[PDB]
């Protein structure tokens, strides 16, 4: 049933969750079929790109003259599990950040769920004069418009494919890199820059079978 | 054709849209029925403007005690202002109860009959004592004429909702700040605006 | 919302509040007032 | 094999909760009997006879056992929490043997508040018989904040529990392909659930149960202890109390796992500290067990299409004597539910019978054998569970016999054969219940003859013309020698009941040597008569259900009927429902004597109080001498031990006082209906329901007195739970009172 039609489609799916026998009926129903998989590909993509790159960037620019040392921290002891570490001198204490951050992305969060049960209905109500940019697509994860795609790269459909895969394949890459730091920091204990500098220095002295 | 509490949400269908305050909120479908929907209104109107008596009331203290004024708090004001009082307690309830039971009682059959205070038995008065709608009596109840227009009474009933819900939630907020503080609200709020940063919920030592 | 209030207009739940009423009347009765025999 | 699910079948909406017995189609009408009440809440969860359609069966069905689940975790989330709040818990940890636990203190309204005894510790309430305190003592909880959270997990799993049974098939439910994939069933249950279901606990024991307990054994105070989660942290401080954790992983690895030996142990025997198992075996056990269970899921093929086949597996093994063998019964159980019930029930009640046997005399968790009230409770419990799930196979194996079996599928079949010697079957097992109920409970009665006549030399006795169980007896050796030979890196033996010393706590012993004798003899004797007798009756009912000789048409008639009529001679309780109606009494008849011989077996022989000179068991080791009469279970165990339950006014333990009567009511008040019938009810009906009419003051509903089958069935719950509560009431607070 993998035609290839879809972007990231290299015939990879053993289990076959993707196939369309399953959910047979018709109605809102489970989480498992194309509609919603296909969404959250991407999402899991974008949010772990983010990471992936925010999690070795104030290191590198640490162990760079650019930053001071006393910011650049691991992203394990900057305040997620105080067990492990926390950074004292923020303009908040963290629970505090926590119910901004909980109210601010309730609202986008929200909004993009209530764009996924009924398309274009944000912008149908008035939103501070931000409905505009809400106006979304046929696709809940390639919504474009004036804001997310204010820049508009792939005029042509050719273009957007090409883009619609490379989105894809450099951001699968990037959550197994998530979890590449989350296993190299329970073992080692240190960062993922300088476990990387340890085996460009004894590469076979330092490895994961040490 | 409104807004609504949750864009994009279809609204129900006994919501359409002609009482005060309304924006399709009702997931447990209670007022669905027209005689409950009939008495939910008047319930929600009383609650509010009940809040509205009682909060101004306590910012009015609570503002002069903060300035100098001989005011106690909110709380625990019924304890010490009873020590020193000429009236007993049971002589002050059952004042108040008795008081209540009257009019509590004939804004109960305007609601289960419109229009059957106005009879003339109670002193003489019929134009007055009965309804305009549900809970939005006039004649009496509204001296100066400020009803007796469609267009500037639709929007003040819309007002009346507004500054309410958000009038009883604050009373929830007295409460909850209180046990956590114990201090006056208006004291919480200066610290709030002392420093913002570091005294939030999160810092009371309680919620947590 | 009809046909909760009739469920709630059953045989099963009318008897459960009446349980909660008579007894909770009872022992509210013996709390207060406690242990009577003779009636004064 | 793959995932197969329908979309929004049902609607969600209360319409169909105004309207009681929309399920089945003679309901639907409405009432015009008191009968139709009755029939209302026995037939709700009887999915089979509302719809044919075996699919909507297993949505019914797969959904339910969600609603179970949730219903159990709010239960043991209360135990958590009702054990954090309104309990001892924080005392009985720092002074174990001295102090009760008490997890339900009482209001205090008219009398009542004296049930909340002078438990110790600051605290006084009821005193349990659960063994929770040693459980959370086992796993490392020193705090009650640790409860607290235990407690709204479960609420939250529990919520989740139940949002699935919604959704699972009121949203999206899945089809009956999905569950005839038994094969991945199995894998998924043997290596998931069982497989790293153990291999989790032992991460939990070793780096939670062992670091804690240790210390605590040790006699260090709970507060000063470091908490669970700081062991995970510091590598440094396990390794001070186990060596081994420096090395880290490496032993794993490179496959020398010798260097575990600190905490992976084949010690056996009891702790002499906490009279319980080391707890560095039980790592080192559902460790084991794990590596077990994950190599038998990866058996089946359910989709790679490497494995075994199970139908292949079947229809291979045949004989000579068997005829086709073995062959039709993936179609049965594949398609039947009650197949698998009846099957599943015996082995899960069969299990519960184990874990009463391989608890008492192996006591996992610390502090349980010292309370000996706790140690009896969990024995009688998990006992009488296994005796009713015992019983739900005979009935719930003739319900496929009637409705799911088919004669076509069966030719020359094991299960066909079965049936064509049927009548030999239960002749041959006649014949057995009467030879032992002969020279089993007949010695009983010699004895006494014997003894009221002034002849004790001729009784069945110690002193006397002996009966000693010469294969136990060499089996209680073999096993206690099995460490020098058998067994040489065993470091002990597995339990101290085989043979050894006395292992003393508290100046109450844990567990020591259980000798067998001539009464021993008679006792596990007696147990088989009445376990050969329950089978002959269950299984009676299974083979005679579709047919017999006295009625050939029975399938017609159905699982449960009354009677055909008062022709030939009688047909009176013939159906297989009065079968198991009949096996509930023989059953709790027979789970209550192996319940009277764990109590006087150990309070006489095992239990007691360490001197310096020996030990001193409650009754003073009469179980040699008396128990071979009748007249002594009447004199030494009934009379004697029900002193502390008579005395119990003006006490704590003064409920079980009350219950003890209560279920003597109860008891009696069920021979109402087992030995009267429906007729004299109905007519006794007729002459009030005038008195009623006269007055104008009558019920639409007409009175109906209750049906045959309904009458059987009030009478055996009323019988049972008189019977099972007297003794709930009799040992508590016998043992409570200690001796
Ligand atoms: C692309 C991701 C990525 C990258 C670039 C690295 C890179 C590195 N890792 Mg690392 N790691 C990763 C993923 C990654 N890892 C994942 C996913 C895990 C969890 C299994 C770990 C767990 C881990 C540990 C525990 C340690 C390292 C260490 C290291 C460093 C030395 C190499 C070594 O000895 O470990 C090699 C270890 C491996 C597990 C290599 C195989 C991982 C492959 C490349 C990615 C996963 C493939 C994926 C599962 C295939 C798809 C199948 C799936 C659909 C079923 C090096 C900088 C070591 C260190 O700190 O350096 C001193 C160390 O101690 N890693
Ligand atoms: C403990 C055993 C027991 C008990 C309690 C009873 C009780 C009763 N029998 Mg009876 N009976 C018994 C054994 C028993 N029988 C046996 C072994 C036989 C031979 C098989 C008979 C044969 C028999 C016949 C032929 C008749 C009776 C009748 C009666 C009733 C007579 C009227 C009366 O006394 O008012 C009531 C007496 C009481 C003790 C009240 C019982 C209920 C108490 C008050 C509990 C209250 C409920 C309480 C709130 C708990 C409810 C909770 C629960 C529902 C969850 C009576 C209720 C006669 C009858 O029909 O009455 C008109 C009648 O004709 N019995
Ligand atoms: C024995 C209990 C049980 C069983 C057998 C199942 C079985 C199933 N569930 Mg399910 N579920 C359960 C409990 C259970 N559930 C509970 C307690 C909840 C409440 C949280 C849910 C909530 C739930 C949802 C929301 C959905 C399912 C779905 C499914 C189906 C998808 C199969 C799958 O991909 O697995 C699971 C897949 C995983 C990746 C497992 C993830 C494990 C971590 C914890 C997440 C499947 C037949 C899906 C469905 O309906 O199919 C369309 C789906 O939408 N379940
Ligand atoms: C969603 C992803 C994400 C999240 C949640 C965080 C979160 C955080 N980052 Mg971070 N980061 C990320 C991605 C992310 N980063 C990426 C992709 C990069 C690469 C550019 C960085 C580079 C980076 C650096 C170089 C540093 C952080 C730091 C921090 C911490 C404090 C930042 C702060 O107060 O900003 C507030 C700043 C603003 C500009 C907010 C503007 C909004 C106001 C209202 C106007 C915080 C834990 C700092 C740290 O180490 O903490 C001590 C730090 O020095 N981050
Ligand atoms: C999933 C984790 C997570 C997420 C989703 C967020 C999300 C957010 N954080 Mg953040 N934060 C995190 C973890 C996280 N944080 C951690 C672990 C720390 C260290 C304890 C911080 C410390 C932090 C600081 C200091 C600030 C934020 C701020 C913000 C907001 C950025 C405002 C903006 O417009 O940016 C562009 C945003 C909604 C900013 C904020 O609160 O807005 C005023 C802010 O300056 N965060
Ligand atoms: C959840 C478990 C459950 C339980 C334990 C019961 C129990 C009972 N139901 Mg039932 N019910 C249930 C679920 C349950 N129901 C469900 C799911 C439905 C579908 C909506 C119904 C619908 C239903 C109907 C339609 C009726 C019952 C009736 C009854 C009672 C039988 C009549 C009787 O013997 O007394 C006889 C009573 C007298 C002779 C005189 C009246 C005096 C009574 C005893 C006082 C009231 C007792 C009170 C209800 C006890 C509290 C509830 C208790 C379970 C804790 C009985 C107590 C019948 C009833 O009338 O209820 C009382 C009845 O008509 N139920
Ligand atoms: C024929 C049976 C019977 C009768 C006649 C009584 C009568 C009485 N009981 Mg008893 N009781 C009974 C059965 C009975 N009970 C049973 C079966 C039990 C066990 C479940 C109990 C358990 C019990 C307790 C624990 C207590 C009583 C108490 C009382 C007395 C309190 C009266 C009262 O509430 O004050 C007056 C109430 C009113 C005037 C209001 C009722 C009229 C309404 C409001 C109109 C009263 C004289 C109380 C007592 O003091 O003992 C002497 C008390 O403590 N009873
Ligand atoms: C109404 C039924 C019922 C009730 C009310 C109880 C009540 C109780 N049980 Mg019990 N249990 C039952 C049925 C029941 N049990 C059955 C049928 C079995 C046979 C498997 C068991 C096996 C059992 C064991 C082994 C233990 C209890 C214990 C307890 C006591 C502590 C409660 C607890 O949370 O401990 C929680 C129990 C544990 C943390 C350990 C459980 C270990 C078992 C072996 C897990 C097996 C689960 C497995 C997946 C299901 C069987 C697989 C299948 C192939 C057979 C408590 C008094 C414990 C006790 O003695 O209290 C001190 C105890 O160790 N129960
Ligand atoms: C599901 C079971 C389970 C889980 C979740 C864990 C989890 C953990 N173990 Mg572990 N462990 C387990 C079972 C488990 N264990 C068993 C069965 C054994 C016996 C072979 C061990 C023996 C063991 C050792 C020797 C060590 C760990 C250690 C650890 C921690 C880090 C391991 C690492 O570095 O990679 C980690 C939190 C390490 C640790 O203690 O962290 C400092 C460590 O050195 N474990
Ligand atoms: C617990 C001790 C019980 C022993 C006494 C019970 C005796 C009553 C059983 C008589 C039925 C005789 C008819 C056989 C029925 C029959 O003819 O079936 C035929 C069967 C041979 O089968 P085939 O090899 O031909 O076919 C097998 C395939 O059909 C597989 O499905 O016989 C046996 O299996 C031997 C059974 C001996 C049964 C007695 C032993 C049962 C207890 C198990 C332990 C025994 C050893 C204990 C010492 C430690």
């Amino acid at each position: 049933y993998l035609d290839g039609t879809l972007p990231g489609d290299y015939g990879f799916d053993p289990l076959g969750l993707l196939d369309p026998t399953v959910s047979n009926g018709q109605g809102a129903g489970g989480f498992v079929n194309p509609r919603w998989l296909q969404y959250s590909e991407v999402i899991h993509a974008r949010w772990a790109m983010l990471g992936a790159a925010g999690c070795i960037a104030p290191e590198i620019l640490g162990k760079a003259g650019v930053i001071p040392a006393e910011t650049a921290v691991d992203w394990f002891r900057t305040g997620v599990i105080p067990p492990a570490g926390v950074y004292k001198d923020f303009w908040a204490d963290p629970f505090t950040l926590f119910f901004i951050e909980v109210v601010a992305i309730q609202f986008a969060e929200l909004k993009r769920l209530q764009d996924y049960k009924n398309p274009g209905s944000q912008s149908r109500q008035y939103f501070l004069g931000l409905e505009g940019l809400f106006k979304g697509s046929d696709n809940p994860a390639y919504p474009g418009g004036p804001f997310f795609n204010f820049a508009n790269f792939g005029k042509t459909e050719a273009e957007m494919k090409k883009l619609k895969l490379n989105e894809i394949k450099n951001g699968r890459l990037a959550m197994l890199a998530m979890f590449g730091y989350g296993a190299q920091a329970v073992i080692t204990g240190d960062g993922p820059f300088d476990n990387l500098l340890a085996h460009l220095a004894d590469p076979t002295g330092a490895n994961l079978i040490t | 054709d409104r807004p609504l509490w949750s864009p994009g949400s279809e609204p129900p269908a006994w919501l359409d849209g002609s009482l005060a305050g309304d924006y399709g909120f009702d997931p447990l479908h209670l007022s669905e029925e027209p005689e409950m929907r009939k008495w939910m209104v008047q319930a929600e109107l009383v609650h509010c403007r009940w809040a509205m008596l009682g909060v101004a009331g306590i910012l009015f203290t609570s503002i002069g005690a903060k300035a100098g004024g001989n005011f106690p708090d909110w709380y625990d004001a019924g304890k010490e202002l009873q020590k020193n009082s000429d009236i007993p307690l049971g002589s002050l309830i059952f004042t108040e109860l008795l008081l209540f039971g009257w009019v509590e009682t004939k804004r109960l059959y305007d609601l289960r009959n419109p229009g059957s205070q106005g009879d003339g038995s109670f002193l003489g008065i019929t134009d007055g004592l009965k309804g305009k709608e549900n809970g939005y009596p006039g004649g009496l109840f509204d001296p100066m004429g400020m009803s007796k227009n469609e267009a500037s009474f639709k929007e003040a009933k819309q007002k009346e909702v507004k500054n309410g819900r958000l009038a009883m939630l604050a009373f929830v907020g007295f409460i909850a700040q209180h046990h956590a503080t114990h201090k006056s609200p208006i004291d919480n709020l200066l610290d709030h605006v002392a420093d913002p940063f570091h005294v939030t919920f999160a810092t009371n030592g309680v919620s947590i | 919302m009809k046909d909760f209030t009739t469920y709630l207009s059953t045989a099963p739940v009318v008897g459960l509040g009446w349980a909660i009423f008579t007894s909770g009347l009872l022992i509210e009765i013996n709390r207060f007032f406690p242990d009577p025999l003779v009636f004064s | 094999v793959k995932i197969a699910v329908d979309r929004n079948p049902v609607e969600t909406n209360f319409e169909k909760w105004a309207k009681p017995g929309h399920f089945s189609r003679a309901l639907a009408k409405g009432p015009n009997t008191t009968t139709w009440i009755w029939n209302l809440h026995a037939d709700a969860h009887d999915f089979d006879n509302h719809t044919s359609d075996l699919e909507e069966i297993s949505r019914k069905v797969f959904s339910a056992h969600f609603g179970q689940l949730g219903i159990i975790l709010i239960w043991l989330s209360g135990m958590y929490f009702h054990g954090a709040r309104f309990s001892n818990y924080e005392g009985w940890l720092s002074d174990p043997t001295h102090i009760k636990p008490s997890a339900q203190v009482v209001w205090p309204i008219v009398g009542q508040e004296i049930l909340n005894g002078d438990v110790g510790g600051g605290f006084q309430g009821i005193q349990i018989t659960s063994g929770f305190f040693q459980l959370w003592r086992a796993s490392g909880i020193t705090s009650e904040l640790q409860l607290y959270s235990t407690a709204i997990g479960g609420l939250v799993l529990a919520a989740a529990c139940f949002f699935a049974g919604w959704f699972h098939y009121h949203k999206a439910a899945p089809k009956l392909e999905w569950f005839q994939n038994v094969e991945s069933m199995l894998n998924h249950h043997l290596a998931g659930l069982l497989g790293l279901g153990s291999l989790a606990w032992a991460g939990h024991q070793i780096h939670v149960s062992l670091p804690v307990n240790k210390l605590l054994d040790a006699g260090v105070d709970p507060k000063e202890i470091p908490l669970p989660h700081e062991f995970l942290l510091n590598q440094s401080i396990i390794a001070d109390l186990y060596p081994s954790f420096s090395k880290g992983l490496a032993p794993f690895f490179t496959l020398n796992w010798a260097e575990y030996s600190d905490f992976l142990t084949f010690k056996g025997g009891l702790n002499p500290v906490t009279g319980g198992l080391w707890l560095s075996d039980t790592a080192h056990h559902h460790l084991a067990i794990a590596v077990l269970f994950l190599v038998a899921g990866h058996q089946y093929r359910t989709n790679w299409g490497i494995g075994h086949s199970i139908k292949d597996i079947l229809e291979s093994h045949k004989g000579p004597f068997t005829g086709n063998g073995h062959a039709g019964l993936y179609e049965i159980l594949t398609t039947s539910w009650h197949a698998q019930l009846a099957i599943n029930l015996a082995l899960f009640g069969s299990l519960s019978i184990i874990v009463a046997h391989h608890m008492y005399a192996m006591p996992p968790y610390p502090y349980l054998a010292t309370d000996y009230g706790t140690q009896l409770s969990l024995f009688t419990h998990h006992m009488w569970i296994g005796g009713f799930c015992v019983v739900g196979a005979g009935a719930h194996a003739a319900i496929f016999m009637v409705r799911d079996y088919d004669p076509t599928n069966n030719y020359n079949n094991l299960l066909d054969r079965v049936i064509r010697h049927r009548d030999a079957i239960i002749s041959h097992l006649n014949w057995v219940s009467i030879f032992l109920g002969f020279h089993s409970f007949g010695l009983y009665i010699h004895n006494d003859t014997m003894s009221a006549l002034g002849r004790p030399q001729d009784m069945f006795s110690d002193t006397a013309i002996q009966l000693q169980p010469v294969f136990a007896q060499w089996i209680q050796n073999t096993h206690f020698t099995a460490p020098q030979l058998t067994a040489p890196n065993a470091l002990a033996a597995t339990s101290l009941t085989w043979g050894g010393d006395v292992v003393a706590v508290g100046g109450k012993v844990a567990m020591m040597p259980i000798a067998l004798g001539t009464s021993d003899f008679l006792v596990h004797h007696i147990h088989a008569f009445t376990i050969h007798v329950t089978v002959l009756i269950l299984l009676k009912g299974v083979l005679f259900a579709r047919s017999s000789r006295l009625i050939p048409d029975k399938a017609n008639l159905g699982f449960r009927f009354p009677c055909d009529g008062p022709g030939r001679g009688g047909t009176c309780q013939v159906s297989a429902w009065d079968h198991v109606f009949l096996g509930l009494f023989w059953m709790y008849n027979s789970l209550s004597i192996v319940i009277f011989h764990f109590s006087w077996k150990m309070q006489s022989d095992v239990w007691g109080t360490v001197t310096d000179s020996g030990v001193s068991h409650i009754t003073g080791g009469n179980f040699a001498q008396s128990a071979n009469t009748i007249n002594g279970w009447l004199r030494d165990f009934l009379w004697a031990q029900s002193s502390q339950v008579i005395q119990s006014y003006g006490s704590a333990l003064s409920a079980y006082g009350l219950m003890f009567l209560g279920a003597h009511f109860v008891w009696a008040f069920s021979l109402m209906f087992l030995f009267s019938g429906r007729g004299y009810w109905q007519e006794l009906i007729e002459s009030i329901v005038w008195a009623h009419n006269k007055l104008r003051v009558a019920p639409s509903i007409q009175p109906r007195a209750l049906s045959i089958t309904q009458g059987r069935a009030v009478g055996v719950a009323h019988y049972l739970l008189g019977g099972i509560a007297t003794t709930w009431s009799f040992f508590l607070a016998r043992i409570i009172a200690v001796g």
